[PDB]
RNA sequence: UGAAGAGUUUGAUCAUGGCUCAGAUUGAACGCUGGCGGCAGGCCUAACACAUGCAAGUCGAACGGUAACAGGAAGAAGCUUGCUUCUUUGCUGACGAGUGGCGGACGGGUGAGUAAUGUCUGGGAAACUGCCUGAUGGAGGGGGAUAACUACUGGAAACGGUAGCUAAUACCGCAUAACGUCGCAAGACCAAAGAGGGGGACCUUCGGGCCUCUUGCCAUCGGAUGUGCCCAGAUGGGAUUAGCUAGUAGGUGGGGUAACGGCUCACCUAGGCGACGAUCCCUAGCUGGUCUGAGAGGAUGACCAGCCACACUGGAACUGAGACACGGUCCAGACUCCUACGGGAGGCAGCAGUGGGGAAUAUUGCACAAUGGGCGCAAGCCUGAUGCAGCCAUGCCGCGUGUAUGAAGAAGGCCUUCGGGUUGUAAAGUACUUUCAGCGGGGAGGAAGGGAGUAAAGUUAAUACCUUUGCUCAUUGACGUUACCCGCAGAAGAAGCACCGGCUAACUCCGUGCCAGCAGCCGCGGUAAUACGGAGGGUGCAAGCGUUAAUCGGAAUUACUGGGCGUAAAGCGCACGCAGGCGGUUUGUUAAGUCAGAUGUGAAAUCCCCGGGCUCAACCUGGGAACUGCAUCUGAUACUGGCAAG
């Protein structure tokens, strides 16, 4: 019906992509670090949180996430490499 | 510290979870006669450590599980 | 609102001389006054302990020309407020401008009163009302505009009201033909036969 | 979005409005705050036409509350009158 | 069924009538009281008093 | 300020006991009738199907731009001697389509679902909060794009695909660095945007920089507001529903959300719920309130307002501060329709209207002038919200339909002892009045504001600009030929409806002859019948008046206030007894019940009171009272409960 609601829909389409792609790329650098924390290496999981810490709080900044997600998977990831070795 | 509604515990079996029953009376409210209307309630208790039927003091907390909602502060009695 | 009337079949019925009509109809000189309202002629009443309170509920009604929906509505509002019910009905159905223009001594009856209300002659406070149920507050000064002071009536109609009683409760002035409810009627002065304590249990169901 | 707006109230062909604090997403004539003064547009010194409570107005506002329109008008024919 | 009361009769055996209620009091559950005059059932014939409660409407006078 | 009874079982009466009636109210309907006007309501049924029109946009001060329109600018030309026919330019106002921002989550509808984590009251913590507000800072630099647009370009269509095109406050990196997040601490990591207005003064590749103005931007902390979550109590009928429950109850850990939590997963414990009614079934949106009632209570929940839930039926999620989203997306199904049959399109529980169903419920209006809302720097656009109009006696309120005087009681009727009485001063005639409707002219108030100039110490440029004020000028009303006022007519246009045996105010005559019929009850009709039908007369109410339906009352007829059980209905056939319910007496203690006081809260409107404004009233409205509650705190300690001693 509306001109609004059928250039909203479209603008929403081409959004849902590209927060898709934001976020499908985040949860490769969380994964990361959870194949470590498996692995159990202190220092690969080390470099996996290091190279984490800015993309889950890069667009927790600007986007998708908001702090209080980039802080918990900050925290449970910290604590998960704290008591791995 | 709010009202700490006193009561005595039902049933410590439950792992670090009790279940107080407070009782009350109210005022039948078309009859007028003064009924005593009990209120079951789950309290969390860290360690086990009251025995069925013995006075505590329980108060408020965030929810701490499905249907859980309680916690103690301190026992006033001893259940034997 | 008020239906032309039973002529004086109306006051016939009663017995006493309710005034639709006012004049040198007090005697007789063609009213008939109680040979018959009609079909039986002088049939004893046997009115019921109910018969004879609406008897005197619609002699009230119709000294007045008031009606059913407006007398229950003075009976509610007289009910609600504080005191005797009955004088109260009787206060505030005194204070009825239709009635005061009457008791003024302007016109000479109520329904005289209410067409002369009705048609703009008189004017309460300096402004012109034509509502015959407006209830004139103590200490207004009821009037007659310029174009009705010399209209035809009041001018021999206020004649027809001297040898009649003065109402003390309200004062007159007719050199000048302008009046003063000056406050608020009381139930001795109000010297009529009307038993409150019979229209108060007709509505008090 | 606090606002001072105006709620229509009174008759048909008489609008009497009372100056109320609500946010702006209710209607008008739905929830709100405080009910801080009326208007009356009706003139010829029928009576006092406003009476608006000054210092819980000001205090709103103090607060982040939007002053609106009309109820603006408001405010200063009162404080130019008095 | 239906009673069709009134000063004389004038239905037939597929009009459609307007029922009421109101019960009759003689026949055994005749409860309901068909109104006369107002769906294609018609009045009643010279009929001057309580002349609302049948179908017929003021006759000149 | 508060409280009525009557009839009816009998030859008859005292009681029981139902049944009926008299009051008030309705989102009413129907029957007969009808003049106004004010205020207010108006599909209660099929959450059935919906023609057709409107119901959601805005900003060119974000940016490519020109699709038009206009201001034109330039140019070629008609001379048309300086006027205007043409070709380019977005150069300008401005603006279609496009990207972008914000609003489509409010406002508006409905009550299907929901019997309860929904609603109401009262507390609480483990949370976010676009717009608005205070404080603090930051606000450098770079990139790759893609619609627009171009040109191909399939598809009947719906709708696309190729090749170039292109900017931005779009998008993303970089430096960026806490008052941030993670972390014990160290350390680590995280953002952003420009835009206009005038350029004083200067520079200017004359882009603009740069000064300045305004506004926007990013980050954090508050605020307010909104929302999420939690707990307790209270919220319908059925026990001819007595057992239910395995992520089910809890605990470990992961994982998950803004946030706690079985919210989810692995594991372990074997619980949880239930007579104080779980589970199951039926019905139902909930509340302030409405009606009724002396009141307790009962019945309700259309209007108005707060919350909830749904948006053709059923799944899901995206986008976003906020949705699982009426006029948004994907998917199914039923449909309705286009279809070239290969495929597509739609959702009035918005407004008005249509078909249907129904006893029954309205216009396919006017304006955004007010109030509010969205976007905007503002002018402004948009608003089927809203304001008004239309229809409807649906209600309530106010008015009118004439007023006086008038007999030999005019005739004429009714009856009639024929005497007359009655209809009845009623009529006619007599003098007079014009309120409403009619005609004519006067005629507010709802309009505050916004526009154009004007002083500014404000701001810096000093006036520039902007800002607010102050002043001046002109300007905005749908309704609406408004209310109201004044002139002109003449009684000129304005009365019905039920009822009359008792209950109940109000009876006579005739026809009828258990027939036609009536009827709320008692009961009438079989030769007068004040009960049916007609006439005259009266009674009651009056633009109404009757009937039906519905609720409460009366009904003390579910009885808490406020009933009973020998014989009227009603003591289990009798015991024992768990749970339950009650508990002698003195002292001490507590202070839960109780009581007093206090503090918050009990939305607004409703209800009541004293007012006020509409010529009165309905109606509107100020202030109070009231909301009989809940929670917290502080006292008392007689009575009830606890604990202890007897």
């Amino acid at each position: 019906n509306i001109k609004s609601a059928k250039k909203r829909a479209i603008q929403s389409e081409k959004a849902r992509k590209h927060n898709a792609s934001r976020r499908s790329m985040m949860r490769t650098f969380i994964k990361k670090v959870y194949a470590a924390i498996e692995a159990g290496d202190k220092a690969a999981a080390q470099k996996a949180f290091n190279e984490m810490q800015p993309i889950v709080d890069r667009q927790a900044a600007k986007g998708l996430i908001h702090k209080n997600k980039a802080a918990r998977h900050k925290a449970n990831l910290t604590a998960q490499i704290n008591k791995l070795a | 510290k709010i009202r700490t509604l006193q009561g005595r515990v039902v049933s410590d079996k439950m792992e670090k979870s009790i279940v107080v029953a407070i009782e009350r009376f109210v005022k039948h409210p078309i009859y007028g006669k003064f009924i005593k209307r009990t209120t079951k309630l789950h309290v969390h208790d860290e360690n086990n450590e009251c025995g069925i039927g013995d006075v505590v003091e329980i108060r408020e907390c965030r929810p701490l599980s499905k249907t859980k909602s309680w916690t103690l502060v301190r026992v006033v009695e001893k259940a034997v | 609102a008020r239906y032309l009337g039973p002529k004086l079949k109306l006051s016939r019925r009663e017995g006493t001389d309710l005034f639709l009509k006012s004049g040198v109809r007090a005697i007789d000189t063609k009213c008939k006054i109680e040979q018959a309202p009609g079909q039986h002629g002088a049939r004893k009443p046997r009115l019921s302990d109910y018969g004879v309170q609406l008897r005197e509920k619609q002699k009230v009604r119709r000294i007045y020309g008031v009606l059913e929906r407006q007398f229950r509505n003075y009976y509610k509002e007289a009910a609600r407020l504080k005191g005797n019910t009955g004088e109260n009905l009787l206060a505030l159905l005194e204070g009825r401008l239709d009635n005061v223009v009457y008791r003024m001594g302007f016109g000479a009856t109520r329904a005289e009163a209410r067409q002369l209300v009705s048609h703009k002659a008189i004017m309460v406070n300096g402004r012109v009302v034509n509502i015959a149920s407006y209830q004139v507050s103590p200490n207004d000064v009821v009037s007659i505009r310029e174009k009705a002071k010399k209209q035809s009536r009041v001018k021999a109609a206020l004649e027809l009201a001297e040898q009649r009683e003065k109402p003390t409760w309200l004062e007159v002035d007719a050199g000048k033909m302008e009046g003063t409810f000056k406050r608020k009627p009381e139930r001795s002065d109000l010297s009529a036969d009307i038993n409150e304590h019979l229209i108060v249990e007709l509505y008090s169901k | 979005m606090v606002t001072i707006r105006l709620a229509r109230h009174g008759a048909k062909k008489r609008p009497f409005y009372q100056v109320v604090v609500a946010d702006s997403r209710n209607a008008r004539n739905g929830r709100f705050i405080e009910r801080v003064g009326f208007f009356n547009p009706i003139a010829s010194e029928k009576e006092e036409g406003t009476r608006l409570d000054l210092d819980r107005i000001a205090h709103w506002v103090g607060q982040g509350a939007t002053i609106s329109d009309r109820v603006a008008a408001l405010i200063k024919e009162v404080n130019k009158a008095a | 069924t239906s009673y069709i009361g009134g000063e004389g009769h004038n239905l037939q055996e597929h009009s459609v009538i307007l029922i009421r209620g109101g019960r009759v009091k003689d026949l055994p559950g005749v409860r309901y009281h068909t109104v006369r005059g107002a769906l294609d059932c018609s009045g009643v014939k010279d009929r001057k008093q309580a002349r609302s409660k049948y179908g017929v409407k003021r006759p000149k006078a």
